[PDB]
């Protein structure tokens, strides 16, 4: 009886062809899923993390500066902090194909 | 040649001109009256209307195989069904 | 949010540019034919031409792309859909069914008398195939080959009476001209033919190494196998036009000599008085944007392309490259809104295609063309 | 009526081929009705490519090189050309290492890794919390100094026996009788230990594997190259690229496959003896043009089919003209 | 068969014919003609070779190496193909039109 | 089935062609029906039939 | 994953097995003092997109 049900109504469409939500509880699946379609993904670029403050790690560096002499010799400098960071070439960084 | 060219056509159209049904005493404009007209209307050049069915005929098939088939159709290599059909 | 936005630009628009933005990577040999697939992908196009700040908020074709097919694109729907139904292998065989189109356009018909027909095919891959980029597949290693063609005729019935009283009852020109590299001027000059049957003309622009030389078995200066608007209608080159003039000889109306194409509402109004898919008001589109102005703002400088840096340091330099640089406030672009926007001027341009000019109606004629960096070719479809 | 031509000619660029039309006796032949019919083989070149990135080691870095390694010249007085440093991984775990290769199963005479497969590049250890302790042996496989080096994206090497190696056949084997040659695998064993192990007490504690494959990269290319040496240590940052997506069909509605307005070969449809042909094949009409536009016309009757142009030639509208309105990117993204 | 086609169609919504019929075609490798052909059962297939989880979903294990599955059918070192056929069909029915005994 | 699976074509798993596909999270009518209940585990219905 | 695809790791040299039967093993000269070559999987972050 059920079976004949299903079809009874499925063959009353021919007057409810107007009701576009008519059939919005019939099982139905999603066309991609059971056929797919492989073309790819368009992944010619690379995608990198960056450390939170945009740097590595790095290195401590003092200051130093031309002497008052012509001597082409350097000297530890006062107004420039004992210690500052300063990164040496580029970043590190982690690549992930989204 | 035995091609209808627009030229003979309307050559044709041009010398026709029915005697009757042309009222020169009053103000009649034919359409306007409830009346049949005076001489069976009748075209210019072709007079049977048989072959101009025929023409008509042809000439819808070639508009229905032109739908059909204007595109051309893919069909697979090793069976034989279309692959691209158009009902 | 930002990697998805420039990966998208990039493979879609970047890739597609022409030639003239791209650079041969170092310590790489990319071959010396400009047309072969190789040489097509080897070059690689820095990523920051088209980046994720292309003028930012507004309708705007790039400047660039104006001027590149549009159809030679792998989004191309049409192309994917063939491709596919051909399968996704190297080898494949197929079956296909072709209609004569001679006799679509010309009709004929023939009563008795046991003709003689014979009809020629090509074999030559670039005029048969196509391809999204369009690289010469006859270099490539293309190849096509037949097995059986059969011809399918179907004859119908008419009485001979009716073909004897038949018997007894009844007893379009194209032109391609040249156009020089970096050409404004092209005086034409029409050959004089029966002055009749010139209702109305037409006429597009196109590319001389995509029109093929049509008129021999083999064109071997044929190098392209991408979309011949010649062929199949896939103008796009219509926006490159600026005045055309006529000679004082007189002409019927539907008759003005010279009409205004870009300095105008006449060239619309006469446009839409000549007039689906192959139809003006379906392929016309304007566009309109502000721009930093030039001669008002005091403190412009024109930064060249080389020395423009955005996102310094969180990409490649002027190459797919990795990480490089160190981050710093961009100079490029002017910040056109804002508490400190700048000055501002407007700036209009229109894109139609897959359409063609029609001007209703010894004949001279002039015609104007914005500069292009390649040969083309002035078609022109007189019908009689 | 079906019709098999009467003479076929299949020339260099050109398939000519004619046929024999019969008296319209009572009848009368619509031309345009006609339709052929053909059936071939079609080779779309070494430039299809369906599909846009990779399809091999599509989630590898895109600078990540193979387990690889070189040789240094050392020009000299005294050369040494005897450099030949590696680098790479060792994931497969093993008990302990002997002459015969790394130990992977005891049953004694402990099992050792056989060198056509194992150890399978698939197996490494799965632990981060493993903290194992004592003498961790591992080991792995590695690519030798003569296959060039190419980043892992898009990296091919195709398989030699039925195992999953990939190994080449060594093809040369001298024997001391004349004979003939024989093949074997070419794979070795390259044993390391440490760089501060003192000269008393060297042990093995890496086993590596290493041999030639026949490296290829079907869909990849190379975009930054630094030196033109092959395989060199500047060179294993070598970046790669996918190759661009290359779709290859036939044109809207099979244009190019007649010779149309060829007036060099053209056709006729005149009588067995009339010599007069009714074919005025010129290049002052562009036939195919006339058709498109015929069949755009044809649209008013076929409205109705949706798919009536599933291969007309198109743009996604969005490409063409761009429209920037930025990305909602409020919030960071951690890792 | 073409034959079943038509008897189907001849029997002739949702519960339909010709609305649940989907026909594909695929290119493979060649089994029997390539030379150089060697079936790797699905343990010792190894593609992505260190970025993924082996046979689990687990962290990532293992070294990067060239793949070996599948094989390139396109490119300058494609190799010898055939071609498969198979159709879907669902939510329908057959219909023969018109002791019995049947196989 | 990773990212290569039959890359370039339209092709349905073998081993899936013989598991119901409507037996799937993705089934529109199934979940409208699961949302016309509510959201919760317990939940009365009032129902014409 | 690093962009070297390995996080770092440590230097390494070459040993041979030795020309006498005894299961001893030597520096060896025809490799390189130093040599990279990561222990164990690669240093990774996970980030849920």
């Amino acid at each position: 009886t059920e079976l004949s049900y299903q079809l009874l109504l499925d063959s009353l469409g021919d007057r409810t062809r107007y009701f576009s939500m008519w059939n919005q509880a019939v099982d139905s699946y999603d066309p991609d899923v059971r056929i797919i379609e492989n073309h790819g993904i368009e992944d010619e670029l690379p995608n990198y993390c960056f450390p939170l403050n945009g740097i590595g790690p790095g290195h401590t560096y003092q200051g130093i500066k031309v002497k008052t002499d012509d001597t082409n010799g350097w000297e530890k400098d006062a107004n420039v902090a004992p210690a500052n960071e300063i990164t040496i070439g580029n970043n590190l960084a982690m690549e992930i194909n989204i | 040649g035995l091609k209808l060219t627009p030229g003979l056509w309307t050559s044709a159209y041009l010398r026709k001109f029915v005697p009757e049904d042309y009222h020169a005493h009053e103000i009649r404009f034919y359409e306007d009256q409830s009346r049949p007209p005076n001489a069976e209307l009748t075209a210019c050049v072709i007079t049977q209307g048989h072959i101009l069915g025929q023409l008509q005929a042809i000439n819808k098939a070639r508009q229905e195989f032109l739908l059909r088939k204007g595109r051309g159709v893919y069909l697979d290599p090793q069976s034989g069904e279309e692959l691209n059909p158009i009902p | 949010q930002a990697n998805l936005w420039r990966s998208f630009l990039y493979s879609n628009v970047a890739l597609y540019l022409p030639d003239v933005y791209k650079y041969t990577p170092p310590n790489i040999t990319l071959p010396t034919n400009t047309n072969t697939y190789e040489y097509m992908n080897g070059r690689v196009v820095s990523p920051s031409l088209v980046d994720s700040y292309i003028n930012i908020g507004a309708r705007w074709s790039l400047d660039p792309m104006d001027n590149v097919n549009p159809f030679n694109h792998h989004r191309n729907a049409g192309l994917r859909y063939r491709s596919m139904l051909l399968g996704n292998g190297r080898y494949v065989p197929f079956h296909i069914q072709v209609p004569q189109k001679f006799f679509a356009v010309k009709n004929l018909l023939l009563l008795p008398g046991s003709y003689t027909y014979e009809w020629n095919f090509r074999k030559d891959v670039n005029m048969v195939l196509q391809s999204s980029l369009g690289n010469d597949l006859r270099t490539d290693g293309a190849t096509i080959s037949f097995t059986s063609i059969n011809l399918y005729a179907t004859f119908f019935p008419m009485a001979h009476n009716t073909a004897s009283t038949l018997e007894a009852m009844l007893r379009a020109a194209n032109m391609l001209y040249p156009i020089p590299a970096n050409a404004t001027n092209i005086p034409i000059s029409i050959p004089s033919r029966n002055w009749a049957a010139f209702r109305g003309w037409s006429f597009t622009r196109l590319k001389t190494k995509e029109t093929p030389s049509l008129g021999s078995g083999f064109d071997p200066y044929f190098v392209y196998s991408g979309s011949i608007p010649y062929l199949d209608g896939t103008f796009y080159l219509n926006h490159t036009f600026k005045k055309v003039s006529i000679m004082f000889d007189s002409s019927v109306s539907w008759s003005p000599n010279e009409f205004e194409i870009k300095r105008t509402k006449d060239w619309f109004l006469v446009q839409m008085l000549a007039n689906r898919m192959y139809s003006f008001f379906r392929n016309f589109q304007p566009m309109s944007r502000q721009v930093v102005d030039e001669v008002n703002y005091t403190d412009y400088k024109a930064v060249t392309l080389p020395y423009q840096h955005n996102n310094s340091g969180f990409v490649g330099y002027l190459a797919p490259t990795m990480r490089q640089g160190e981050p710093y406030p961009a100079n490029y672009p002017y910040p056109l809104i804002g508490t400190t926007a700048v000055k501002s001027v407007t700036q209009k341009k229109f894109l139609c295609d897959r359409t063609m000019w029609r001007i209703p109606f010894a004949l001279d004629m002039t015609f104007e063309v914005d500069p292009m960096d390649e040969p083309t070719l002035l078609y022109l479809l007189f019908e009689v | 009526l079906r019709f098999v031509p009467v003479d076929r000619e299949d020339n260099t660029y050109s398939y000519k081929v004619r046929y024999t039309l019969a008296v319209g006796d009572n009848r009368v032949l619509d031309m345009a009705s006609t339709f052929f019919d053909i059936r071939g083989v079609l080779d779309r070149g070494p430039s299809f490519k369906p599909y846009s990135g990779t399809a091999y080691n599509s989630l590898a870095p895109k600078g990540a090189p193979n387990t690889s390694q070189w040789i240094v010249t050392t020009n000299g007085d005294n050369a040494v050309t005897t450099t030949t440093n590696t680098f790479g991984i060792a994931s497969m775990k093993g008990d302990n290492i002997t002459k015969e290769g790394l130990q992977i199963g005891k049953d004694e005479k402990p099992i050792y890794a056989d060198k056509t497969y194992q150890p399978e590049p698939q197996v490494g250890e799965e632990s981060w919390t493993d903290t194992d302790g004592t003498n961790e042996k591992f080991g792995g496989r590695a690519l030798k100094p003569a296959t060039n080096m190419k980043p892992c994206y898009g990296s091919f090497a195709r398989p030699t026996n039925i195992k999953g190696g990939q190994a080449k056949n060594r093809k040369v084997k001298p024997t001391t009788e004349g004979g003939v040659e024989t093949e074997e695998p070419d794979i070795d064993m390259e044993f390391f230990d440490g760089r501060d192990a003192v000269a008393g007490a060297l042990a093995p504690e890496i086993v590596l594997y290493t041999e030639n494959v026949n490296l290829e990269t079907p869909d990849s290319h190379v975009v930054y190259k630094p030196e033109t040496s092959n395989n060199s240590h500047a060179n294993l940052g070598q970046q790669a690229m996918p190759n661009r997506p290359n779709y290859i069909g036939f044109r809207d509605n099979f244009v190019g496959l007649m010779y149309y307005n060829s007036t060099g070969n053209m056709g006729v449809l005149a009588g067995q003896a009339s010599q007069l042909n009714a074919v005025v094949d010129l290049q002052d009409r562009n036939t195919e043009l006339s058709y498109q536009l015929l069949l755009d016309s044809l649209g008013d009757r076929t409205r109705y089919f949706s798919m009536w142009n599933q291969a007309v030639d198109s743009y996604d509208p969005d490409v063409r003209i761009i429209e920037n309105h930025g990305i909602e990117d409020e919030l960071p993204n951690y890792c």
